[PDB]
């Protein structure tokens, strides 16, 4: 009992209910859209910027330097000086992804400075020698280190008193008074991690160590560390821990290290035994057959219960720390931390409301802070009042105890 | 500091009705384009050194890495293949702006530095831009008013009055978490954000993210989020981010492994060592439960907001929404659908107006009724014992 | 027969040609510059020809 | 010092009497042709070549 | 298994190359020996015994192990 629109009923109804008006709306919309597509086909396309420097800046005639200093030079790793044969030299070349290959010097005003592994450079069609390099960088690990201290002090991190003076030892007291530890005969924990419920200060501790600290800083992405090519995990730890033995004294700053290995159970997991591998490369590095030199590792994580044993041992992590949820002396610290500048009254009880934030941690009262002065501000009021800051913890904290009177 | 890349929207035709109004105003907005169009024409139609400089640049440059810049004339690259050539810089190289890792420009034959290329963003980050801008204004957001307000605090108000802040010495939230049932508005207010923004929109689902390889998802989002700064203010919408954020238990397979993997990534960027520019999240929800404490963490998503099932006034303004463009009979008193006591979303509501619509059309009326706005919403809605409670 | 010898020499030439590479378009940067990624080796930019 | 060295593959498909599929190890796969004294039958999928 | 030099392009194996030994391969060995002690590990008294047998003796007493008919694994 529903017919189906015949030719008539289309036909009608699209020509009946109609404003004498949406034909000509129609296709000026179609036109609009079609001239729209045009104007984009014909300035389409910008100048992507190629570097090219502002002219004058240039040389033309470099185009014999294309001619010469051609050599396209490659770089090769001289693995073997075939013991040099007094004379008649007869280099091994290593040139990596392509070959391995038996050379000679060419040109080399210093047939001496060649050394094994000196990454000389080396000709395409005849792989004769031409001129050394310097080692090689790694410039992934070499921007892994800081270079400009973050802007957090020992002073913005409230709450946290026993677990700042087990971190200031641990990283720092080795470092600027070797005197007393020495004088004792103790050899400090060389080794920390950072643990405790989401948010509390794990990071922002290492940011203040970071800005406080006067010695080779490095913040480890934890995914730089994962790739594709196995061992390719292993080989940037190494490189890391190599580096990090070069400086002086070093502070690696392993964050969120769950994500470099947990438990090393594979079972199903045969295509994750590279995370494992180059978790076990850093464990080997943190402890293993030889001294690690002045190098102190910071570890933070939120769930230091997924991390594999052999590297939560106390070799490798020596100074495990807690950061627990502030107690109220704790809660009032960070308020006043968090509200020093805000434009709020003179009389609020940052007491009260530590207290009516309970089981609350730095970064949640921070939002709270944050709130009341958005409250404040759906208001067009420029202080922030007790009130305000009462709302934020009820927006904040919370989202009927009659039974608890 | 590339700047905003905004999305090109032309103005909007106030009267919706088919009427002489809405007729000149489309008319001036296609005379407009029509002169736009005849002066980029007119342009090309009335129109050395640099063409001899390209001409000694290779012809089909290649792109290589740089590594190791050395001197001032001479630096380390790579061809993509895994070999690495101690190459040359030419003068027309900018220099002072190669760093290491930067996708350098190499001559195909002499593979020498002749160009930075200072634009390697990958594909897959430069699709999940927002060129276009999707026509749903907070105009068609029927109630919704305490969610629009705390969206508007977040990521308009800090941008359009960056006075109110400032003035106390606060910072305003960097990221939103829009979690509800399925369907009340949580991706048409982002929609709206990407409407009524100036910032660049960067659409995203949390199931896009992951990747097949080892330790691609986490650089893909660690791209995504250098795009984002790059461009400020930007605004990073993740749709349906429980694909990627559930709760971090200790896994048993590798690509249960690699996926926290990428979760991790994603929070040192939203709230890591060194800082975050003006990059503004929203994520969007159906279950909030069983996302991992650490992404909801009040420093990465400074606010929640629920979008519940809506009330009998918000219903009301979803069904006058819904039904403007309609032709609506004077015999409908969209007041018997409202009362109705059941989980209605606004998506319920458009579909019982699309199937009022379809069943007038059935009828071969034009004009719906309220036997046909019944009969749609007993057969669009698909789905405590009887006694048990009094 | 003259278009039937023909048509096989001018398969002949076509078919002795050399062959063609296929990228994928990261983007059409610059005019008649297009950056493609030729697989599996690097990415180059081509200049793109006039037909 | 004038005797260039093979390339080591193996057979695959036995296609017709003068035409053989070799893979060339950590190479292409081929088609080619069969040494007239070398004989045949001598030549099964998986021989070496 | 031996390491030839190779003509590039006849690919006829030329004068012989005595050993490889990659920079790792080199740098993997002891160059300072380490030096505690033994009795710097305790509680394993029988475990260190019986490595400090089946490693060491066979090196240096290796004739009485024979003379024996030990196997020294
Ligand atoms: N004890 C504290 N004192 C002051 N501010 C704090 C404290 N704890 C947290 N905060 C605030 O919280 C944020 C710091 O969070 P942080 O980066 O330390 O978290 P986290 O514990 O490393 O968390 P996660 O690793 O789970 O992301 C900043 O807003 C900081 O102001
Ligand atoms: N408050 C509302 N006002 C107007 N339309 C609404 C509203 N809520 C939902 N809709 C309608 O719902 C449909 C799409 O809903 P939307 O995309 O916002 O849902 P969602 O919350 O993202 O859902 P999901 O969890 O399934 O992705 C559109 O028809 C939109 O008009
Ligand atoms: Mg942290
Ligand atoms: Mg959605």
């Amino acid at each position: 009992p529903i017919r189906a629109l015949d030719e008539g009923d289309i036909a009608l109804l699209k020509t009946y209910g109609q404003s004498t008006y949406s034909r000509q709306i129609k296709q000026v919309e179609d036109d609009i859209q079609q001239l729209l597509k045009k104007i984009n086909e014909l300035t389409g396309i910008k100048e992507s910027d190629t570097g090219l420097a502002p002219p004058a800046l240039w040389d033309l005639a470099a185009d014999k330097q294309t001619l010469q200093s051609e050599q396209p030079l490659q770089v090769a790793r001289c693995t073997k000086i075939i013991n040099a044969d007094s004379e008649d030299p007869k280099y091994i070349i290593n040139v990596k992804q392509f070959a391995k290959f038996v050379v000679d010097l060419s040109d080399q005003v210093a047939p001496t400075d060649i050394e094994e592994g000196m990454r000389v450079g080396v000709d395409r069609n005849k792989y004769q020698i031409h001129i050394p390099l310097p080692p090689k960088i790694d410039p992934t690990v070499t921007m892994m280190q800081v270079e400009e201290k973050p802007d957090v002090t020992y002073s913005d991190v409230g709450g946290c008193k026993e677990q700042i003076e087990k971190l200031r030892e641990v990283v720092e007291t080795p470092l600027l008074h070797p005197e007393r530890f020495v004088n004792l005969g103790i050899e400090p924990p060389k080794g920390v991690l950072l643990f405790g419920p989401p948010g509390t200060g794990k990071t922002l501790c290492a940011r203040a160590v970071a800005n406080r600290t006067d010695a080779c800083f490095i913040r480890v992405i934890g995914s730089e560390l994962v790739q594709k090519y196995v061992g390719e995990g292993a080989r940037m730890v190494r490189e890391l821990f190599e580096m990090a033995r070069t400086k002086k004294a070093c502070l690696i700053f392993f964050d969120e290290i769950d994500a470099i290995g947990g438990a090393r159970f594979d079972d199903g997991a045969g295509g994750d035994n590279e995370v494992q591998r180059t978790m076990l490369e850093l464990i080997n590095q943190l402890d293993g057959f030889d001294p690690r030199g002045n190098i102190k590792v910071l570890m933070a994580t939120n769930r230091p219960d997924t991390l594999d044993p052999a590297l939560m041992r106390p070799g490798r992590l020596d100074r495990k720390i807690e950061f627990s949820l502030p107690d109220l002396e704790g809660r009032t610290h960070i308020f006043k931390i968090h509200a020093r500048s805000m434009s709020v009254e003179r009389d609020i009880r940052f007491e009260l409301l530590a207290r009516l934030c309970p089981n609350s941690t730095g970064a949640e009262i921070r939002s709270v802070c944050t709130e009341a002065g958005m409250f404040a501000i759906r208001a067009r009021r420029k202080i922030a009042t007790e009130k305000d800051f009462l709302e934020a913890v009820n927006k904040v904290i919370k989202s009927r105890y009659m039974t608890y009177n | 500091t590339k700047g905003p890349d905004a999305a090109s929207k032309l103005p909007l035709v106030t009267p919706h009705t088919q009427c002489r109004l809405k007729l000149l105003k489309l008319e001036r907005i296609k005379d407009y384009l029509l002169m736009e169009e005849e002066f980029i024409r007119n342009q090309e139609q009335m129109k050395e050194e640099r063409s001899k400089v390209d001409d000694l640049r290779g012809t089909p440059m290649s792109v290589g890495t740089l590594e190791e810049i050395i001197d001032d004339n001479h630096a380390i690259v790579s061809t993509s293949v895994g070999s690495e050539h101690y190459v040359s810089i030419l003068s027309f190289v900018d220099k002072d702006l190669l760093e290491p890792g930067c996708s350098v420009l190499l001559n195909h034959k002499v593979h020498a530095v002749i160009g930075v290329l200072m634009d390697d963003t990958d594909p897959l980050v430069t699709v999940m831009k927002v060129e276009k801008a999707p026509q749903e204004t907070y105009a068609d957001i029927g109630g919704l008013d305490n969610q629009i307000q705390e969206i508007k605090e977040s990521v308009e108000l800090p941008l359009t009055h960056p006075e109110y802040y400032e003035e106390m010495g606060i910072k305003p939230p960097k990221g939103v978490i829009l979690y509800g049932p399925p369907g009340t508005g949580k991706t048409l207010l982002a929609k709206a954000v990407a409407n009524q923004t100036s910032a660049t929109f960067l659409r995203v689902v949390g199931s896009e993210l992951i990747q097949k390889y080892l330790g691609d998802g986490p650089k893909l989002v660690r791209e995504l989020f250098r795009v984002a700064e790059e461009h400020a203010p930007s605004i990073v919408f993740i749709d349906e981010i429980d694909a990627i954020g559930t709760k971090r238990y200790d896994s048993n397979s590798g690509g249960e492994r690699e996926i926290q993997r990428t979760m991790l990534e994603l929070l040192n960027q939203l709230d890591g060592f060194d800082s975050r520019g003006d990059v503004k999240v929203i994520m969007a929800t159906n279950r909030i439960e069983t996302l991992d404490p650490a992404l909801i963490r009040p420093g990465r998503i400074d606010r929640k907001i629920e979008f519940p099932l809506p009330d009998e006034k918000t219903k009301k303004r979803i069904f006058q929404i819904h039904t403007s463009r309609m032709t609506l009979a004077d015999d409908v008193t969209l007041d018997d659908l409202i009362m109705a006591k059941d989980d209605l979303s606004g998506a319920d509501i458009k579909a019982i107006c699309t199937e009022a619509g379809l069943m007038a059309l059935r009828e071969r009326r034009m004009k719906v009724t309220n036997e046909d706005f019944k009969k749609s919403k007993e057969n669009v809605l698909y789905k405590t014992p009887e006694g048990l409670y009094l | 027969l003259n278009a039937k010898v023909r048509l096989l020499r001018e398969e002949l030439q076509l078919l002795q040609e050399q062959g063609s590479y296929v990228g994928e378009v990261v983007r059409a940067m610059d005019k008649k510059k297009v950056l493609v990624k030729v697989h599996p080796e690097g990415k180059f930019v081509v200049d793109v020809d006039k037909n | 010092l004038q005797s260039v060295g093979q390339i080591v593959g193996e057979v695959l498909k036995q296609l017709t009497e003068e035409k053989f599929i070799v893979k060339a190890t950590n190479g292409p796969r081929y088609v080619v042709g069969c040494r007239r004294q070398l004989d045949k039958s001598k030549l099964k999928p998986g021989t070496r070549v | 298994g031996d390491l030839v030099g190779v003509n590039k392009d006849s690919y006829l194996i030329l004068e012989t190359l005595p050993t490889e030994y990659d920079s790792r391969v080199k740098a993997m060995e002891v160059d300072e020996r380490p030096t505690e002690q033994y009795s710097d590990i305790g509680g394993l008294d029988k475990q260190i015994q019986e490595l400090v047998e089946a490693i060491v003796l066979p090196m240096n007493h290796k004739e009485k192990f024979e003379n024996l008919g030990i196997q020294p694994p």
